[PDB]
């Protein structure tokens, strides 16, 4: 069980949260610029 | 400083369950990483080691 939490860890989490941190930075970004004070 | 880590860890617990806030942190130094650390706690316990329960009993 360790031996797979770290296999997966590794491979599939790094290429999720790589493809989460642009999303989602540019998608709050967005919706920031969308209001205005 | 054992009454402070007997209140925190409750606080933290709580914290876990989803429910609460976390005001204690105003007499932290360096609250960024503190909240680094919060952060990666949360990930570890809900994404990844309740994750891998969940996986277990469906291959058994
Ligand atoms: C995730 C699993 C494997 C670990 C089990 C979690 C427990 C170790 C945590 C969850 C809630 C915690 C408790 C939350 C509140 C208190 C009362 C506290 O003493 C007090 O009465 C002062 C605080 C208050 O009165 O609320 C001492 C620790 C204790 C038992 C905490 C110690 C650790 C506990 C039992």
């Amino acid at each position: 069980y360790s031996i797979m939490i770290q296999k997966i860890l590794f491979k599939d989490l790094f290429r999720f949260l790589l493809v989460y941190l642009l999303f989602m930075i540019g998608y709050a970004s967005a919706l920031v610029s969308l209001l205005n004070p | 400083d054992s009454e402070t880590f007997s209140t925190f860890l409750l606080d933290l617990f709580k914290l876990t369950i989803g429910m609460g806030d976390l005001e204690m942190l105003s007499s932290t130094k360096y609250p960024v990483v503190f909240i680094i650390l919060l952060v990666t706690y949360i990930i570890l316990t809900f994404v990844l080691l309740l994750n891998m329960l969940i996986a277990l009993m469906g291959e058994t």
